[PDB]
């Protein structure tokens, strides 16, 4: 019984970061080492767990993580990282145990013109606590002055878009990201490698 | 792609001085930012890593500080051996870069050269060739004439100089003047001097020998 | 501390290709990042490329047509090889190690600073032939003598005193290139006058290129 992970990977559309998809894995085999010997990627590596030998233990769940950002954010993707996508879209544990896998998606998720319907979160009013998905669109109060609703000074919408037009420097290409967890609770072991 | 430069390119400073070398990039990279010392003849050693973290092993001297576009490697306290090209890198994104370097040269107290002077060996006027040497031995600063004289003519032509780096305990330099000549050309003359010029001598010293005189 | 050694050719005919492998002991290929770095005399650092033994690698935009580098896990090594070489070419070449990752895997957007240098190895691209040098003695309170070391091709050459027990005193200056072509320096040392006649003082002269090995006794003339 084969883990499906051709549908998270090979998924026509993918989510905004700030509303980051999340698939729930169970009662499946998946071979890791066959998804790493892919020359695909600009990024693939394992806290914990090694990429290579992925392929011996039981877990109770995997969690597969995804979204789109800008290719000089995927930095941010990894424990203990500042900035608008750590702190504001998707936070990782400090003591994360798993994967993060990236690729350049400017083929697929730019277009003549831009592609502006990828969207991140600008301003919050605190960090995100980790694996926390906020998909609030409540206007930002920046000032001292009380907004309710209506943008203004120092009261803004909280989402902003990317703007993905095939020619922007590679740290400004859309890349597709990944993130799998792997936890164990006192309970049946049910997503393994081939061992 | 990211484009670093440091200030200085080249500075002399005294032992004991506070010295401080700046590195400049194109964009910012917030702390991704690397400082290396390289001696002569010896590969780059990594003194700090994360714009500010020492590397284990590195005296307390060195700290850097910085981010974004603008950062400062500090010694306090500069010691002799710190005699040294110094390069920061860049380490957040692809290419690697490195700035151009900074030469930093130890300040100590003027230093005469001693000066010694070698007839060819009789092995080499056998091959039909004759080298004479002029050595100039451990003297401060760098600033050194040498001029031949052949029976007391200035015989300048096919001469070449050589100075060691700055060595790393006393901070003088020794330098050698080679002058080459057929064994024919050796034969024309009996008085083989080096002159020597420097801002520790009081006077141009000399140095001669009488050709073929044990 | 793990130790890198840099072999491989130190003289390459232009338009052929420069080939160097770099072995590690101390830990092992899969556990680090390595880089091929060359500094051209008297110049910068200048970064070649990166291999990850995934396979994955990164290459100097200016050189990437030219740049191979490649992992073998089971001799614990690394490879470069640079195609077509031009005098530009010319260079001591590093392999290096990165500062360690907190986790397995690669990332292009994660760059390490290098902790573990080897020592260098000079590559000079020329036409010419390997020559050996000839060595001659420089005789004679302080009495200076020494060694000059000449007509060879290409560098480097070594020199120590007395089998590496004689270091004090000792200047090794750098090579200078004749317009024949060649490289001549000359290695003096500075005891005291009293000491000639009885202590023996031997100049040690390596040249790995032609595998010339000269000993020369330098005696008071
Ligand atoms: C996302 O999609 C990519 C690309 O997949 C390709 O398009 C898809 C729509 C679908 O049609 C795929 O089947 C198709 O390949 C996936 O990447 C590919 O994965 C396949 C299946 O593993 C790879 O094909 C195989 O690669 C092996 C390694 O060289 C090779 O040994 C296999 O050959 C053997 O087995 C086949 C039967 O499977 C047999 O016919 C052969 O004779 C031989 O025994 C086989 O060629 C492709 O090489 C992959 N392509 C790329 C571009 O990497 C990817 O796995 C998927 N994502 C996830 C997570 O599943
Ligand atoms: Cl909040
Ligand atoms: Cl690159």
């Amino acid at each position: 019984n084969l883990c499906p992970f051709g549908e998270v990977f090979n998924a026509t559309r993918f989510a905004s970061v700030y509303a980051w998809n999340r698939k729930r894995i169970s009662n499946c085999v998946a071979d890791y080492s066959v998804l790493y010997n892919s020359a695909s990627f600009s990024t693939f590596k394992c806290y914990g767990v090694s990429p290579t030998k992925l392929n011996d233990l039981c877990f109770t769940n995997v969690y597969a993580d995804s979204f789109v950002i800008r290719g000089d954010e995927v930095r941010q993707i990894a424990p203990g990282q500042t900035g608008k996508i750590a702190d504001y879209n998707y936070k990782l544990p400090d003591d994360f145990t798993g994967c993060v896998i990236a690729w350049n998606s400017n083929n697929l998720d730019s277009k003549v013109g831009g592609n502006y319907n990828y969207l991140y979160r600008l301003f919050r009013k605190s960090n995100l606590k980790p694996f926390e998905r906020d998909i609030s669109t409540e206007i930002y109060q920046a000032g001292s002055t009380p907004c309710n609703g209506v943008e203004g000074f120092n009261c803004y919408f909280p989402l902003q878009s990317y703007g993905f037009q095939p020619t922007n420097g590679v740290g400004y290409q859309p890349y597709r990201v990944v993130v799998l967890s792997f936890e164990l609770l006192h309970a049946p072991a049910t997503v393994c490698g081939p061992k | 792609d990211i484009q670093l430069t440091q200030s200085p390119s080249f500075l002399s400073a005294s032992v004991g001085d506070r010295v401080t070398i700046t590195c400049r990039a194109s964009q910012g990279i917030s702390s991704y930012l690397a400082w290396y010392q390289q001696k002569p003849g010896k590969a780059p050693n990594l003194l700090i890593y994360a714009a500010s973290t020492l590397q284990s092993g590195v005296p307390s001297r060195f700290s850097g500080s910085g981010s974004g576009t603008e950062f400062t490697l500090t010694i306090s306290s500069l010691q002799p051996e710190d005699f040294a090209t110094y390069y920061c890198q860049q380490l957040n994104s692809y290419p690697h870069t490195f700035g151009q370097g900074t030469k930093l040269e130890i300040k100590r107290t003027v230093a005469a050269p001693s000066v010694f002077i070698f007839p060819p060996s009789d092995e080499q006027l056998k091959s039909g060739t004759a080298s004479v040497v002029c050595l100039l031995n451990n003297f401060y600063p760098r600033e050194a004439k040498v001029q031949w004289k052949v029976d007391n003519a200035l015989q300048s032509g096919n001469s070449q100089e050589s100075v060691t780096e700055q060595d790393s305990k006393d901070s003088t330099y020794s330098l050698s003047s080679t002058l080459t000549l057929s064994k024919a050309d050796y034969e024309k003359h009996k008085v083989y001097a080096c002159e020597v010029t420097h801002q520790g001598l009081s006077s141009p010293v000399t140095k001669s020998f009488n050709r073929g005189e044990c | 501390q793990v130790q890198l050694q840099e072999s491989g050719p130190g003289l390459v005919k232009p338009s052929e290709t420069l080939s160097l492998t770099c072995t590690v002991s101390g830990g092992s290929i899969s556990s680090y990042h390595w880089n091929w770095i060359r500094q051209p005399p008297g110049k910068g650092l200048e970064w070649i490329g990166y291999i990850y033994y995934s396979g994955n690698t990164n290459y100097n935009p200016s050189l990437k047509s030219r740049v191979s580098i490649s992992t073998d896990t089971s001799k614990n090594q690394f490879s470069l090889k640079l195609s077509s070489v031009t005098a530009a070419d010319t260079a001591v070449y590093y392999c290096v190690r990165e500062m360690r990752r907190g986790y397995s895997g690669y990332d292009y957007w994660d760059l390490y600073a290098f902790d573990i240098w080897g020592q260098g190895t000079m590559v000079t691209v020329s036409s010419a032939s390997t020559k050996g040098p000839s060595v001659f003695p420089l005789a004679p309170g302080t009495a200076a003598l020494g060694c000059l070391v000449k007509d060879y091709f290409p560098e480097p050459v070594t020199v120590s005193w007395n089998s590496g027990a004689l270091t004090s005193g000792v200047h090794t200056f750098p090579a200078v290139l004749q317009s024949s072509g060649l490289y001549s320096l000359s290695s003096v040392v500075t005891v005291p006058s009293s000491s000639l006649g009885t202590q023996t003082y031997i100049c040690n002269v390596n040249h790995k290129p032609s595998n010339t090995k000269v000993d020369k006794k330098v005696e008071p003339k």
